[PDB]
Formats: structure tokens, sequence, C-alpha cells
RNA sequence: UUGACCCUGUGUUGAUGUUCUAACGUUGACCCCUUAUCGGGGUUGCGGACAGUGCCUGGUGGGUAGUUUGACUGGGGCGG
RNA sequence: AUUAAAAACACAGCACUGUGCAAAAUCGUAAGAUGACGUAUACGGUGUGACGCCUGCCCGGUGCCGGAAGGUUAAUUGAU
RNA sequence: AAUGGGUCAGCGACUUAUAUUCAGUGGCAAGGUUAACCAUCUAGGGGAGCCGUAGGGAAACCGAGUCUUAACUGGGCGUUCAGUCUCUGGAUAUAGACCCGAAACCAGGUGAUCUAGCCAUGGGCAGGUUGAAGGUUGAGUAACAUCAACUGGAGGACCGAACCGACUAAUGUUGAAAAAUUAGCGGAUGACUUGUGGCUAGGGGUGAAAGGCCAAUCAAACCUGGAGAUAGCUGGUUCU
RNA sequence: AUAGUCCCGUAGUUGACGAUGUGUGUUCAGUGAAAUCGAGUAGGGCGGGACACGUGAUAUCCUGUCUGAAUAUGGGGGGA
RNA sequence: UUAGGCAGUAAAAGCCACUUGAGUCUGGGAUUUCCGAAUGGGGAAACCCACUUACAUAAGUAAGUAUCCUGUUGUGAAUACAUAGCAACAGGAGGCGAACCGGGGGAACUGAAACAUCUAAGUACCCCGAGGAAAAGAAAUCAACCGAGAUUCCGAAAGU
């Protein structure tokens, strides 16, 4: 799914809202991307499927920190 | 003239059968349903 | 992102140099080859 | 290459072009998982910061949808 | 289907047009499909409708295609 | 000679809850009354609160006054009259709100055993015609080309059964039949027809295109739910 | 046929081997558990949503997107 | 517990028992075909066909054999290591159920005497996940310079 492995960011629900204040339901996606991320500890590359802020997140914490995370809520990485 | 029911056994169970049912969500849902209703009969 | 080089790279600077660069630049090649280190 | 700004030519930013590879693409090739035209991983080639996607944004948009389209009236419409 | 069998539809033929292959187009949120295990002598859309003789004038409108100079113009930016 | 009623029996339409207001009745009275809750529970506790007891002003605020205005000779409203809580009733509000009735809209399901198209695998097509290309042997040409005879067996070819269809008429129309029968009629080796099994599903499919068909239903299937939609309309509304 | 006194019951009084449930201690083995006082966090920009509150002068909350502190000498709120 | 009992329709029949093995009642054991989450594989539910291991000697019998998740053991690619992968083992889970609960999605009719903001309504419905309840909960809360002291539920304030 579109769903954020490092922060959980998955598609939100909202209103498009028209100059004549018509909602309409729309969905705001996460801006998620696939990024190759090379985890010294494991000598391997290992591909997430991430949001733009997960990688921020990922550059805070670093890969080891956050693979630890992960693989606690059961994320299979 | 041709009248609509042209029954053939095979067709009735793959369409109508409990396997058929039992397959889908929703055909589990119509099971559930006619046990509940408390259906004799829960499939064709 | 603030980065330790840990070797002399042409237009950053010197090793043992804190420079800001752009993420990408750390993250998919001086971190990725050894060229620098996050500035923690 | 060039614009702004900065000081005293200099940096700091912004474009623009070329080149590059390291993100990313690959519906090229080969290797392995593997008895597999899926998939993944590895290798390599070709691309390459483009494409593509998210958020925002202008346009377009009967493709689709919700609706509106007055009353009087010597029927009603037309006219008034 | 059950008041219309036709001059209506289709048709071979014709023409315009899209489409360079991860084709266009279509189904689908996506993955994936069809197109096609095809590749411009192909594929899709549109109209015309065997065949013969032909198919005039108008590009103002509205499409579509091309052009970009200037004008207008969004997010953004944030000078005063 | 407008509607409705064949008849009888049975059932079938102004409700209930909550709040506002008016009236009657009762209690208490410048007071009246408690709510949840507690409770040995229709008692009794429980004063939170509500109404009344003051009005004027947008308001601050003032207050038997106040507001207006710079100020009123003024002027507006008020002053000077019993309320309150039960119970019963009349209205009203919110709820299906007197009962019955749409066409429709939405959501989740069920349907391609009919029919449309497609996919795969099987089958069917009496009998009779016509005589394409091609070939052969004679000609014939420089060689072609060309000619005759024979052969050959083409075709959304011809006639015509099965089969598929449905042009006309009559019957039938409370049918033999919710589309037929009888006499004729078209196609009948094909864009044919048929069996079995697959696939496509509702703003969706499928359509040699008729808005045709998608189970005797289709300008948006059917079922269930929202749902007692809504109905400024029609009907009906029961003793003296 | 219409029952205090016919019957079954009722009031009252008794009954559980065993099996269960409950509540107490007294134990065990875990869990709580995220370790270590909270940063991609608070706050901000853009788009939405929730708060009685429809973006309004609109505080507060949540966050898809882009950002991004301070860190008790500090920070949040007290409806711009 | 005690004079009758062998379910009913439902009579017959053959029987049993009569102070306690007649029977009945309660509890707990045993047995418990096939289908069904259905789990060895398949399947038109109540059927068909297996493998492994034991046994049998005949062509049978019994047991075992799902998937996933979690963990632990082994093994174990592409490249050394390693990892992926693969296998074994253990422990879970799956389905059903009227409501209540939390969460993910989410209408329209209708009302507005038209209608689009708004309403209906975060309702109906779909989905996921519980539990005997759930959720919430121990102030970066209010208040107002006085103070209060988590959450939940009920009465008022107030149709303010």
């Amino acid at each position: 799914s579109r769903v954020c492995q490092v922060t959980g960011k998955r598609p939100v629900t909202g209103n498009n809202r028209s100059h004549a204040r018509n909602a309409t339901k729309r969905r705001f996606l996460p801006n998620l991307q696939t990024h190759r991320f090379w985890v010294e500890s494991e000598k391997r590359f290992v591909k997430l499927r991430l949001s733009a802020k997960g990688m921020r997140i990922i550059d805070k914490k670093g890969i080891d920190t956050v693979l630890a995370d992960m693989r606690a809520r059961g994320e299979n990485v | 003239m041709k009248r609509t029911f042209q029954p053939t056994v095979l067709k009735r169970k793959r369409t109508h059968g409990f396997r058929a049912r039992m397959a889908t969500k929703n055909g589990r849902k119509v099971i559930n349903a006619r046990r509940a209703k408390g259906r004799a009969r829960l499939s064709k | 992102m603030q980065v330790i080089l840990l070797d002399k790279i042409g237009n950053l600077g010197g090793l043992g140099d804190t420079v800001n660069v752009k993420s990408g630049y750390a993250r998919n090649f001086l971190i990725p080859q050894g060229k620098a280190v996050m500035a923690t």
C-alpha cells in the first residue's frame, strides 16, 4: 500500500473545496519514493518505500536506528 | 418458445453452490445471513 | 546537511573540515563512499 | 557564460549551457534464489538528476456529476 | 426477443487523422492487462460507403496544428 | 351519464415523547417548586436550578425610574394589578406527527441457466445445379500473348429439405400459446448454424447501432437497506 | 363448575461426595516496559479536517506537503 | 432420587424393575461417521485421490502430513564472509455470534417550501480490531489575581 515504512504516513482523506465551497472528497497521498539505503552493519543496500519526510528522519537518526524501529513494528526489512 | 430457465446442474453448482458461496467474502455473507435467518437450504 | 570530511575534496574542503553540503551529495556520494560523515 | 547582491577582483545566491555519476529509470543482457517470460537479489550496458511520482498551483475540461431554466395568461406556447 | 426488416446498420473500397513501440488508445487508484508475442504495407479513432465520372469556392467563426516577439497571468517570493 | 363501493364479517386513520403557550382545577402564596441523586424507595432527604418579586437602555450602567438630547415645554417604555408547582384540556414546536400512495435518489449485495458480444472445445448442413482459376492436348507466337477441345471444381454462387429465420394474410386476442397456429415467405458452405463450458455486471456490460439486450422487466436490472424519502396533490377519516 | 385445608406447590426448615465460581491472603512465573523524562518534536508556510465555531478579527487541536526551535537562564496555554 | 421404566407421534411387541445397579436427575468421564474455519491435496459442501511412517501380505490397517505470524535450530545461493532462500521444531492465529465499544472509509433521499454553501450526517452502509465491557484518564487542564485539581456518567447553567 501507499504507506511509508519509516513514518507510517498513509493516504489520508480530505475535501477539495471550490470557490463556491463545494466539498468533494479527495485523498492526500504521502510523497512516497523508493530509495536504496546502504546499511554498513549488514553490508548491504536496503530498498525502502518511504516518504521524503522518512528520508529526513533517516538523515537525523541514521539508517541503523530506523531499521531497528521498523523491524520492531514488524516491517520486513 | 425457449424460456429463461435452461437448467444444468453444473452451472447451478458453480454459480450458486456452497463452495462457490464460500469462496468469496460476500458469498460467505450470504451463507451466514441465510444461516441466521434459519434457512434450511443455504445453497443451490 | 553539515558533514565532516574524512578526506580532501576538490572544492568542499580538507580532511576534518566541517562544511554544509546538499543532502543529496552527502546521502548519495560523500557518506556512502566514506569521503565524509554526518556532522552530528 | 551570465544576473543580482556582497564587500575588496571577491565571495553569496539565481538562472542558462555543457560535461559527469552517485540518487532514480530500464517493459536490454547475464548470474542466483529456481524445475519460474512473476518477483527479488547480484553483475553489466543504456539512460540520468531528466523522467516519474507526492504536495501546491494556473489552464483545459458535458468525459462525468449535481442542479437551475419565473409568474400572469379568456388552455398553454409566442407576443406583451 | 413481443406492432417498424427498411431507404436504417454492416460491408469491400476510399480519405483524414493519431500512433516510433514502455506506441497511441482502452480497462484499472495501482499492479497489471488488451493493443501484440504485432511494429507504420502495423495498430487506433473519425467520416464516406462496390464500381464509373468526379468531388468546385470560402481559413472570417469554432476546432486542430504551428509560431513565438510582446501584453496579460497562479503558486511562490516577500521590496516598501 | 362525475368519483368510490358486488355483499357480509373482521381489521383499518389526529398518536406518543419532549418543550413553549393559553385555559380549567387543586395546593401553597410574595413566594412557588425542587432536578439528578440518596433513600429503611409513591415517604423523607436533596436548593443545584427555574419562575415570580422592576424597569429602562445597543451597552456600560442607572433604577421607580430610565432612554433620548447640549437640554427638553418634551417624547418613548415603565412605575401603581399574584404568582408558582401539580393535574386535565386547547393550540404550537421537534420528531413519520392523521392514515394510505409515487415517479425517483443513495449504499451494499445478487444475476450473462434468457439475451448481447467474445473465448475454448465438439457437432450439423437431403438432393440437385452452375462451371472460376488452374491443367492437358491440339493449334498459334521470335518468345509471348492468343484460340479450341478436354479436364478441373471456385463461390459471403444457383434451386431446394433438415436447420436457422420471420416478409404477407387469416385465425387467435377471458388464446391451445404472457407472441402461437395455418397457408404462403427468406437464408440454407457461411459475416452460417448448433451443443457444452468459460468471460464481461448496472452509469456498468454487451450492441453489423434498434436506446436494442443484460432471466416474460431496461433513457440506467434485480434484491435488501437508508426508508415511514418527499408528496403545497388525490383518496379516506369510524358514537350521540 | 369457582379449593387456605384433594393434589403439586408456597412460607419456613434443611441438603453437595464430587465438580465449579468468588474473595482473601501466601507463593511462583510473567506482563506492565516505552527504559532512563521525551526533536524531525513544538512552532511555521501551503492544502485540508476537528473543535458548538461554515475562515471569519479566529485562538486551540490533528496533519498530506514543505520546513523547523528553545531546551527551566527554557518552554506551553490563558479565543486575533 | 425412588416405583415404575424401555423418547414422541403411537399404538402394539419383546422386555426390565419394584427399596435399590429398574429407571430418573445433576456433574464428570468414554464414544463421537461425514461435511463445515475445515487444515494432507483436490472438490459440484456432506465426495474423490494421496504421501510418509509403522505395521501387516497381499493390493490392507493405523497414525501423521494446511497456511501464515513469532521464536528457535539447523542447513544454505548469486561473490569471500554473509544474507536471501530452504528445512525442522515450538508457540500463536484463522471461523461463528443480537447488541454494546474503538478505529478505517462514508452516501443520498430529505430540509432549506427551487438550489449549489449549509442540512440530512459523520447518520445509513462497507471494512478492520477488540473486550466483558470498550474508550478515556492523572493537567504543557481550567480559572482569574481568588482558586480548582485525572477520566467517565447523570442534573442544571441553557436553547444561554
